[PDB]
């Protein structure tokens, strides 16, 4: 019987539970959002890399759930690499920052995708 | 009382703004199919035997229903599906209390019908623009939670009654912690003498706290405002809100359509989720040939008022009654949906735009049903578990962070195009290689369909 | 999960203070019935197919449902009666809808069960107590209303939807003045196109003054606080505060009990009446093999709270049936109802001075029948008339005196002795000399059951 | 800005659910008269010269205003009704604040117009029922 | 109606407490010019034809409009400028709303006139102070943002309308995060289907926050509060206060100016700014010959309250447009503003400590105008862009980096002594070689202006 620790554990979302995607799984995900005709876009943060409440706690209210936009949305993408490309520009720029790919959906204005692509030195 | 040559009218053009009814009717031997349709347009309209002198100072034909066609049951005889349509005036906006008043209020103790069953109900786009709906629907939810990308997880605290206050805060902690997305109270726990609601708001909310804390992830409970009262149910929400909780929970059908829209309402205008659980509903959509399909009871329900709603499991059956559950499925997260007789989809349904709510799965879920609860769901979806978390060997946790690993191995073979029909054991038998958690929680399933065991390297 | 060995106690021995439900099961082919009555008793109170960690931080043995007893139906097979019992502290003070969540909320659905029908409760004092129950009751009533010796007269507006707003009031102040104590608004009409509630509350209040300014006797008009939301519900209830009327009106299952108990706190708090209306209910409760029987229904009402409730018809029922009514019309009305299982009484039930409710017999009643349901239902009731009032060859007035006429020589019929029982129809002949009115009403009637007529002199 | 390619739909068929309205433009000298109509649907709804990279975290054709007819007027010259209809979803339910702001809002001061009225709107029956409307109207007004 | 003898008062001398009105009048032919400027002050006052027995039990010429003078304009012909006089009696304290029914409420319908045009309005300092006036205006506006020495900077998040909360919060945050100070709500996004308003207020503060702190400096965005009712309107600016944001945001002529005052009102109150877009008044203000000018409705908003005020743009406009232009912007801006009938102003407007209002210039902006508009407007005035920063090739923070850049540029060249009219294009050139952001923004326009480009060094 193992018991699951309560630090050194922080996730971010869909896929964080399973090992850490090699480059060919990486590589999988962004052409699933291609597949679907979904517009892959990066996000990344240096500062908090978690939720937290600062400037209200209401209902619903939480800070951090906002990233910075890498450049913009890449519509027309037709090969999944130069999406993976600019991971790789994204961690080169900034190493010491969490890297997550977005997907958006136009039928229906909507985010549809979201999983880290890139996280800083332990973590 | 001769209604056929009033209230049967089989050339009937029905407007944009009707609202259509179809009903399976078994009448009485010797009734005829026409009789028994007009019965029931009748006596959820005007409900007249004869002439008074009141029907000449309007016009009773400008407010009746009208049953405008009969068709004969494939499968059994004696039963018919009877189609009527209500005039739009008819109705109260806003108001799904005066909707099922008007069309389920009398017509079932008629005695020319042995058995009578609301199947669907085909809500004009005039009428749905009268109602609020979900406080908040699907989308805005995922916006609220930054959570994309898999179907959400929740579990249920056990026993159902009988823990205090802060033990059931703990088991709250354990749970969400381990990987999961909500969890639940249970709909019978309101506030009794083993535990006070507002106990169970104050420990619930310091252990979802430490959860989100610990894990970097949104946490929510379903804290169950339920009451004998109106007003007892709103103080309940509005000490949720002060705690600056995001979502709180009702049991619609034994609170009521007057209480659940109230809470709705409240819900939008304060920015709270709203679980809403299905409570008492077998006693009234069980048996096909009498009562009110659940269909009717989950359209009322995105009228009303409700961002999750519980559609139960579809574990164990067969297709066939798993394509009634896809379709109503569809009727609560779609905004538009075709007519589909094989999926129990008797009329064309257009919901302009009013949210969508979220179909949350459970009943009997284990780890190993993932793949196909992953698949026939899709996304959009909550995903219960019970004895899949308190049940695991280790505990809450450890069974939390099983599902939460079952899950996302499921949602990343499906992204790399693997069949999760036909592949689905296979796929947790692989993640149980990399997580301890999963693969004890595997252990019975592994001797009986894989005949073992193990692990390689 | 063998529920058997844990849920069914046949050597318990009930306390005073629990809940104790009779369930009427219908099991699945090979599942006995030991285990189909412990299967229910577990799924409506802890609900465990096994055991998890959490159950020992509690004793599952303090909030278990117990199933202490199961009996053959006469009748047909494969039926039983599985009798459970449950603790008080299960259920929250003063909440009929946490009560019906925690009984009927699953249990309904189980796959062991065929079929499932829930047909009586004893309601023990202990939980009686933590309600307020009808606003007033039975001889608040007739106090305040000054009205004693005979059952009170009703009659309703129709059509049931379709008039406007001083049409309304019209037909009110016609059938009022005419003898009628009461007139109803349909349980259909709240506020619609047609009728907006407050023009009806207005115009409705200006025809009962007139009518008891012209009569002398006090005047009631059934309006309608069915509505949307909680807020709209109270808000028609406190106009007819303003208005200074009686009584209001509410549809206690559409509405729902959450609703329910908080108008009637409101009544109770204001002077108001509380005429209950049962629509819905024969969804629930017609099948013999599925559902909740009306006499459950109708205790959770008093409950609950309202002064009058919709009780049916006695016209054209076998005994047997009239039988199993007289039996939820004790329930209703007086404060110690012994057990009796030939007039559907499971349970002796104890009311503990919990204020009586005023049954209300409609459904096809005409003048002519006026004997047996004074006869059958005593003085302590409500009786509604539809086409008898409406329907009369001269009108509203005319036929209202018709009725108060026909009922005021049964009354002093049966107090001169005489049996109403066989002496009904002679009854009636008798009064047809000294009212015109009354003998227009009964026309027909003569010329089938007389095969004549006439006076003499 | 060629609205004309975008905002000038003659194959439209309108929908129960669609707001129209009936303009009556005088456009500019040389500027044709679906370019004007497209003009006024464009300003009204979506309101875009070109292209900016949020029109694509949506879909414009959703929320977009459609002349879909133009008629020229009998009597005088350089004047034409332009029809235009706009989804149900452009509109805040029982507010006509938010429909006079969405309609008339900006289009009126448009430049390759010289002048525009608005003669009419269709007022779909699913708006309609978001409003109250009188408190009592005419024939609870005489009952009273 | 011979008017002209009773309401055309050449003699006539103004008083410090009237109300004067310059209307450009267009009688029909042969309607004298006396007789048509006295039949405007008559309509607008007392409107009499002949007499009645009422016009003896008080004083005519103690509460009628007065035309004092008439005046032929110089371009065309049947067209003069008629002033009128109104007694300080006749209008309500502090009400817009009245103001505008006693002067246009008539007039523009009479059939004498073939067109009528109201081009200004004295408004004398004793009905000023009647006023609250903007809720702060430029000067504690500037102090609570801690913004000096420029013109502030905004961008319009688009599409107009079609974005869902979340997405709308991040382009609020991408632009704001960039060098602008304030973002905004388009004047058509309230409360609809695809984004209620509430989510909105909800992201737009978790997205502005973000920025604030990510720059250091203040940031705002325009929560549009108009709405339905003006409960619903101040429902969601009390939203805006419990958030803590600096501003808020309302459409004055399609709220309505009641609306509109309670605001401002509820604004001064609570300490939030209120920012003014001036939606519907093309219908109202763009013909020569008939309806309002907006230095008139610009008036109207400064007495009735807001801090900002849209005010079109200077981009390709004639001196002569511009002229009148920067006519309205001193009546907004200035405490005292001559008579000066160059630039429109047909009357000598003494403002008496009213808070001045900020001129939103906004329409077609590119890069390139900076220099000419931070030399019309000067520092007290907020430039909005829309394609200027939102279809800038990278993006939202690189184009509002862009336009900060730029605007910062004018002002050092401004502030060392250079001439933005004449060197202008080369001041955002050698700007262009310290910032890749603005060298982006201006391909297009070098390869026109200077035919190439480059950089050297």
């Amino acid at each position: 019987m193992q018991v699951w620790p309560p630090i050194n554990k922080k996730k971010y979302e869909t896929l964080s539970y399973l090992p850490d995607l090699s480059q060919e799984q990486l590589l999988s995900e962004v052409e699933y959002l291609l597949k679907n005709g979904w517009v892959p876009c990066l996000e990344f943060e240096t500062e908090h890399g978690f939720v937290y409440r600062e400037n209200n706690k209401s209902p619903g209210y939480y800070d951090g759930r906002y990233w910075t936009m890498w450049k913009l949305p890449m519509f027309g993408c037709t090969d999944a690499t130069q999406v993976l490309a600019e991971v790789e520009e994204a961690k080169k720029a900034y190493p010491q920052a969490w890297i997550r790919i977005i997907g958006f959906d136009n039928v229906r204005q909507v985010q549809c995708i979201s999983f880290i692509a890139y996280k800083p030195e332990g973590y | 009382k001769d209604y056929k040559l009033t209230y049967y009218t089989p050339e009937y053009q029905t407007k944009d703004t009707d609202i259509l009814a179809a009903f399976r009717v078994t009448p009485q031997p010797g009734v005829p199919p026409e009789e028994a349709g007009a019965a029931v347009a009748a006596e959820s309209s005007t409900g007249t035997w004869t002439t008074v002198w009141t029907d000449g100072l309007t016009s009773l034909d400008r407010y009746k229903g009208r049953c405008y066609r009969i068709e004969r049951v494939v499968g059994e005889k004696d039963q018919y599906i009877a189609y009527v349509a209500y005039p739009l005036d008819l109705f109260e906006e806003g108001s799904v209390t005066n909707m099922f008043t008007s069309i389920v209020g009398n017509v079932f103790g008629f005695k020319a019908l042995r058995a009578l069953r609301l199947e669907d109900l085909r809500i004009p786009p005039a009428y749905v623009k009268t109602f609020q709906g979900p406080p908040h629907g699907i989308q805005v939810e995922r916006d609220k939670l930054n959570k994309y990308g898999r179907p959400l997880l929740g579990c249920t605290i056990k026993p159902k009654l009988g823990l205090s206050a802060k033990n059931y805060g703990r088991a709250v902690y354990e749970c969400l912690r381990g990987g999961l997305d909500f969890t639940k109270d249970d709909e019978n726990v309101n506030s009794q003498p083993f535990m006070r609601w507002r106990d169970r708001f104050l420990f619930c909310a310091e252990a979802l706290y430490k959860a989100q804390a610990e894990t970097g992830e949104i946490k929510g409970h379903y804290l169950n405002a339920t009451a004998g009262t109106c007003e007892e149910m709103i103080k309940r929400a509005v000490f949720a809100r002060e705690l600056g909780v995001p979502i709180v929970m009702h049991d619609y059908l034994t609170g009521g359509f007057t209480a659940n829209t109230s809470l709705a309402h409240y819900c939008r205008d304060n920015g709270l989720l709203l679980h809403i659980h299905r409570a008492m509903h077998a006693v009234i959509d069980r048996q096909k040939n009498h009562g009110i399909h659940f269909r009717v009871l989950a359209k009322a329900l995105r009228m009303s008022g409700g961002d999750h709603i519980h559609s139960g499991t579809v574990v164990g059956k067969l297709e066939g009654e798993r394509d009634i559950t896809l379709g109503f499925v569809d009727l609560l997260r779609d905004d538009f949906v075709e007519q589909d007789r094989s999926r129990g989809i008797y009329f064309t349904q257009d919901w302009v735009s009013l949210p969508g709510v979220l179909p949350v799965a459970s009943g009997g879920i284990h780890v190993w049903h993932m793949p196909a609860l992953t698949e026939i769901f899709g996304d959009d979806s909550v995903l219960q578990f019970g004895g899949g978390t308190l049940g695991h060997p280790w505990g809450n946790a450890p069974g939390a962070v099983a599902n939460r690993v079952a899950l996302e191995a499921c949602v990343k073979a499906r992204n790399e195009g693997r069949d999760l029909a036909q592949e689905g054991n296979e796929i947790i038998r692989e993640a149980c290689k990399w997580s301890p958690e999963l693969a004890a929680a595997c252990e019975v399933w592994k001797e009986i369909v894989f005949n073992f065991a193990a692990v390689d390297v």
